[PDB]
This record gives structure tokens, C-alpha cells and sequence, in this order.
């Protein structure tokens, strides 16, 4: 009976390692993902009381993304709040890309003045200015963030409001238009008082 | 000295190779259809005779469910929670852990012991010289005995258990018929807080009788090895089902 | 023996009986045949909309939320909505008198 | 008819314009 | 001690993930630790590991 | 009994606040506000002694 | 092995400290010292508890 | 032959009495911060719970 002994390890081998890997999969779809293309970007705040890490990012009311991490600056007594934002929503389709890189350059040459720029200098910014939006998502210049309540009572989140600017922020850049919430005891001494 | 544990593992990891190469030449052929109209008759032994343990355990775990969260509900709001939490719990994680192991002890050890001295009687052999395949006559109709009884005693743990729930919760310690009902509908779907106990219990189902019969055809045909045997069936499908429990739930529900 | 047979086959049946209750508890959800009817719908905010969400006219239940997204270039929401049409569609005689009364003034008027 | 497009606009309000409304 | 060792893992594991996907939707996460001390104390460690 | 407790409660922890994000504080404050040492670990021992 | 059972079942012992000073630590209560009664009069206590603070 | 039966050994043997008490002591009550302490006087702590932020 010694021949059958070897195929023995060998089927449990496999079957364990199958089962290994089933456990270290499955949970998966809970924990350790990001389910998102993966984006980040920054923004700073003057005050973030009652956000948490795991708070949902939102445009217009859709889940766009998530608060990952909050940090303090000691010297500037700013907080820092990290975001990952998901590629599928906040890019453009590239159809939708076209669209947009030629109505930008519209408004940059006719209502602003690189038409009147030397044609070589055109050229160069039209190139580098559409280039550039390999880079981009559709969060505009002048886009705000500001912390948000979800319910009556609940968790705090992080709203994105966009809309009048021509260019587009890049992936990994902050966005620098910020207002931050209200505390309880100063929304008294604001209007109550 | 040491090295002792290592030739425990070692060998111990080998059965379950052997243990999977058993398991599919059980399910992978089984063309006599001819003798598998006595499998009915196997199932006697594994749901039948099971009703009255999962039956009065059944009710004693609906009732206490329905104390505890009552005393913990009446600061919380026992009108719309007894109604939510007896049902949530005893179809996602109840019904197919506390049938699950109660069946892996009545039916388990049970069976385990009835293969093993099958085999230590030397009758089993014997029918390998009459040309009869001993797993398509003796072990197939008791690994599917087992894949249906188990699920069918599941649905009644929690059948029973809801009666249990509704019979303290609600006619004993005053709450309204109305919002405990009403409550259940609101917060049960049938995709996925039935449909989810239903899978967890298949896959308990298979993985425990599995176990069961593996160990009892057991390689050494000593008389110490069937109580062995019975105490191992017991200790691994217990194992097995609450691992995987774990992560079944955890995707089920996250 | 049937007298052991005849218990197996009984407790299939029980295991029945009483497998319809648990289908009083979860209720019935996800109707009706007349399901096909869907709607899109523009909105400027959705904050706090679920899948799931309930709909209604007059309050009485006709519907589901199946699917919020953002078109990035409108920056608008849209919703995949789920009329349950078995409460809307009219029925024949119904649409006879809708369509009566309409007709009747669609060649009034013009 | 069928499966058509709402043709009307009306989206919920957040408590930072039900605040902003007045001044604080 | 290996076996109730490791079915108390499973448990514990088991009530946190139930407990919080069903707090998600009260908005109060404190009481993960209310009810896993609660359950484990009063119900299941003296049922849990009197059956295993 | 109770080594399956002490398990279960830190199998909880350890997803319930250290996976899925929930503030420390209030699990530990969760456990003192309302479970005591003196009565409710009390019942669970006196369970366990009659199973035993 | 008899001297196995006896340098081995100190572990339960080990093991079963470390987790109860654990349990006393995550619901540990409020030892009282030297406390007095008081009494007082009051013309309504609805709601009040048996064990308010 | 011992050359496996002594590698087995020492896997998981090796790893798991040192879990148990790494995996605990971790979680219920041995840690590390650069911590520095304060004290503060106040009017009325009405409710302020012992281990609020």
C-alpha cells in the first residue's frame, strides 16, 4: 500500500491551498477593498469635528467616494482629510473627453485671448493645455468641499460641489476652496446671543 | 520528543487527501439507479429519528431569544424589534449553526459509528468478492440521506424557533401582534434572509455528513478506533461548520 | 417495510407545511407581472436615496428605486425607477373612458 | 407612455441651504 | 483548550460583523461593544461551550 | 467558559472597531455602560457550574 | 506521562488569570468605600431608577 | 524521515503559543505612545464620561 500513500499528500496539497485561497478571497468582498478606480486627492479644513475614516464622498448626491484619513498641522492648526475618489464617475468617457477638451479651448481662444497669441504659442498651449487633461477628472477649478450630516442624527461626510470653471483639477492635486461645519455652542452665539 | 507532533500533522493532513479522493468517487459515478430507490429508506435514520432533538431545541432557543431581547428591547423599541431581531437571528445565524451541530451530533456520530462497524465486522468486505461496489450500495444513500435531511430541519429549527419568539415575546410579556408581524416583512426579504440560511445549511449539510462517512471507513480495524471515530466526526464537522460559517456570513451579509 | 416508509414520506410533507411560514414572515415583495415599465428621471440632489426606496403617488405604494449614477458632464443625477405598472397601466374599460374623455377634447380644442 | 423621461426637476433640499436662507 | 479556542475565534468574529451590518442602519456603533459583551456573557459562552 | 468569552469579545474587537472603523472609546465605554463584573460575568459562571 | 500532566495543566491556570484580570478590566464596576446613607424628601420622582446615579 | 517530521514541528508550534498571547495582549491591554500628560479646573463636568475624547 505505499504507492496510494504519495497521491494522498499530494490531493491534500491542492485541496487545502484551494481552501486557503477560497477564505482569503471571499472576504474580500468586505474588507480590503476599495472598490473604486483608486484617485486621490486633498483638501485642508478649519474644522472637521465629527468626521470619521470610512465616510462617504458625494456630487449632486451620488456616492462618488470615501474619506480615508484625517490629520492635524500643528503649526497651521489646519486638519488634512485625504480622499479616494472613483475614476469611474469622476472621469470623463473619452467621447465625453473630446467634447470637453474642444468646448474648453473654445472659450480660452475666443473668449479669453490665445487667439491672439503668436499661432506658434497657440498651438503650444492648445497641446499641453489638452495634454494635460490625460491627468484630469471632472472636478473643476472653482469646486468647493465642505463637511456634511448626513440624517437628524448619523455620521459626518464629505460634500463636492462643482460647477463655472473651464479647466479640471489632476488626480493627486488639492482642491482649494474649502468652508468648514458649525459646533453647536456657535451656531448659538451666531444667531441666539 | 518534538518530532512526534510533526508526524501527527503529517499524517493527519494526509486523510483529508484521501478523504477528498473518497468524496469524489462517491458523487463523480453513480449509475446504479436501480438500488437507489432504497435511499428513501436510509433517510429514516438521519431526518426521521432527528425531529425531536431539532424540534424541542428549536422552541427552548425561540423562547429565550424572545426574554433576552425583550429585556434588552424595552429600552430600545421591543414593538418593532422583537419582531426584526427574532427573525433576523434565527434565519441568518441560528437555524443553520444550532441545527447544524445538533444534527452533526445525533446523525453524525451515529452514522460514523454504524459505517465503522460495518467495517470492523469484516461485513463490508465481504462484498467485494460478490462483485457489489460497497460505496454504491452501502455509502451512497447515506451521504444523501444526509444532503437533504439537514436542510429540511433547518427550515424547521427556525419554524419552531419563531414560534418560540412570538409565543413570549408577544403573548406573555405585552407586545402588539400587528407591528411584530408587519416588523418581520419589512426587514426579512426572502432574497437573501431565507434564501441565505438555506445556502449556509447545504453547504453544512455536505461538508458534515462528509465527514462522517469518511471517518467511519476508517483504515485501522481495531475496536478502540470506533469510539476514536466517533469522537473525531464530532470535533471536525463541529469545526468545519463554524469556519465556515465565518466566512460564508461574512460575504452573505457585508 | 411501509411502516417505516410511510413516515419518510410524512415528514417531507411536514417539512412543508411548515416551510409557509416562513414565507408569512418575509411577506411578498418585488411584484408585479406588469413589471416593465421603467422611468429615468433628472435630479440636482439625491443625498439621502437608497436602491430599495420606496415610491408612491397619493401614498399608496406603486414602486422601487433600482439605480442612482452621475453623468459627469451634466453633473446631474439620474434614477432608474421601477414603476410597478399593475397599479397604473389602465385597465380596458379604463382606457376607454381616459381615452374617451381625451379624444373628445383633443378635437374640441384643436 | 411606455418608458419615457419625467420632464420635471424638483431635488431635495440639504440643512446647509435651510440655514443659509437666514444669516448666522 | 484547542477547540473552544478556536470556536470562540469564530464567534467572536461572527457577532461582530452580524452586530455591525445591522447598527449601519441605527447610525450607533457603540453598542459593538454593548451586545458582544452582552451576547458572549449571558447567552453563548455558557451554551457554545457547554455543547462543544 | 470563560476562556471562550475572553475570546469571543476580543475576536469582536478586533473586527468590529479595528476593521470596520468604529471610535475605541465608545466600545470599551459601551461594555461599562450597562455590563457588570459583579452580576452579568456572575450569571455566566453560575450557568456554567449547573452545565457542568 | 504523568510529570507531562503535571508542568503541562499550569498553563490552564496561566492562561485562565490573564483572561480573567482581562474580563475584570473590560466590565469592571465601582468599588465603593466607606459610604454613608442620606435621606431626603422630594413631592414627585417619576421616572427615577432604582440605580441612578 | 525526522528531516520533515522536525520542520512540521517547529511550523505553526512555534507560531501559535506566541499568537495566543501576542493576538490578546495586543488588543486588552499592552500598548506604546509617546504620551504627555495635563490638568485643567473646571466649573461643572456635567456628564463628561472617564474615557471621552
Amino acid at each position: 500500500k505505499s504507492r496510494t500513500s504519495e497521491l494522498a499528500v499530494g490531493i491534500f496539497v491542492i485541496i487545502f491551498g484551494i481552501a486557503l485561497f477560497f477564505l482569503a478571497m471571499k472576504v474580500s468582498g468586505l474588507v480590503g477593498t476599495n472598490l473604486s478606480d483608486g484617485y486621490t486627492m486633498k483638501a485642508q479644513f478649519d474644522n472637521v469635528n465629527g468626521l470619521k475614516p470610512r465616510a462617504k464622498v458625494t456630487m449632486s448626491g451620488v456616492t462618488i467616494g470615501r474619506v480615508d484619513s484625517i490629520t492635524l498641522d500643528p503649526v497651521t492648526r489646519l486638519a488634512t482629510v485625504t480622499f479616494d475618489l472613483d475614476g469611474k464617475l469622476t472621469s470623463f468617457n473619452a467621447e465625453q473627453l473630446k467634447e470637453v477638451q474642444k468646448n474648453a479651448l473654445d472659450e480660452l481662444r475666443y473668449s479669453s485671448d490665445y487667439t491672439q497669441a503668436t499661432p506658434a504659442q497657440q498651438k503650444t498651449m492648445e497641446q499641453q493645455l489638452i495634454s494635460n487633461m490625460n491627468s484630469i477628472t471632472s472636478i473643476d477649478e472653482d469646486a468647493y468641499i465642505m463637511v456634511a450630516t448626513n440624517g437628524l442624527l448619523g455620521e459626518k461626510y464629505l460634500k463636492i460641489v462643482p460647477g463655472g470653471g473651464l479647466n479640471y483639477l489632476k488626480r493627486g492635486d488639492t482642491i482649494s476652496n474649502t468652508q468648514g461645519t458649525m459646533d453647536l455652542e456657535d451656531l448659538i452665539s451666531k444667531f441666539i446671543t | 520528543t518534538i518530532a512526534w507532533l510533526g508526524r501527527l500533522v503529517i499524517e493527519r493532513i494526509r486523510g483529508i487527501g484521501v478523504a477528498a479522493l473518497m468524496l469524489l468517487q462517491i458523487i463523480f459515478s453513480l449509475p446504479s439507479a436501480g438500488g437507489f430507490g432504497r435511499f428513501v429508506y436510509q433517510m429514516h435514520r438521519v431526518g426521521v429519528m432527528s425531529l425531536l432533538i431539532i424540534t424541542v431545541s428549536g422552541l427552548f432557543i425561540g423562547l429565550v431569544l424572545g426574554l433576552q431581547g425583550y429585556s434588552i428591547l424595552v429600552n430600545v423599541g421591543s414593538e418593532s424589534m422583537l419582531g426584526t431581531m427574532v427573525s433576523l437571528t434565527l434565519l441568518r445565524e441560528l437555524a443553520p449553526v444550532v441545527a447544524a451541530l445538533l444534527f452533526a451530533g445525533r446523525a453524525g456520530s451515529a452514522l460514523t459509528a454504524e459505517i465503522g462497524s460495518m467495517k470492523q465486522s469484516e461485513q463490508l468486505a465481504s462484498m467485494e468478492m460478490i462483485g457489489v461496489d460497497p460505496l454504491k450500495q452501502i455509502v451512497s444513500p447515506r451521504l444523501w440521506a444526509g444532503i437533504v435531511s439537514l436542510p429540511m430541519l433547518t427550515v424547521i429549527f427556525a419554524a419552531i424557533g419563531i414560534v418560540g419568539g412570538k409565543l413570549v415575546g408577544v403573548d406573555f410579556l405585552g407586545v402588539d401582534e400587528g407591528s411584530f408581524w408587519s416588523g418581520m416583512q419589512n426587514n426579512v426579504q426572502f432574497g437573501h434572509d431565507v434564501v441565505n440560511g438555506i445556502i449556509k445549511s447545504i453547504v453544512f449539510a455536505l461538508l458534515c455528513t462528509w465527514i462522517a462517512v469518511f471517518q467511519g471507513y476508517a483504515c485501522d480495524p481495531t475496536p478502540e478506533g470506533i469510539a476514536t471515530a466517533m469522537t473525531r466526526t464530532v470535533v471536525y464537522s463541529s469545526l468545519c461548520v463554524l469556519g465556515f460559517d465565518f466566512v460564508l456570513t461574512a460575504v452573505m451579509f457585508g
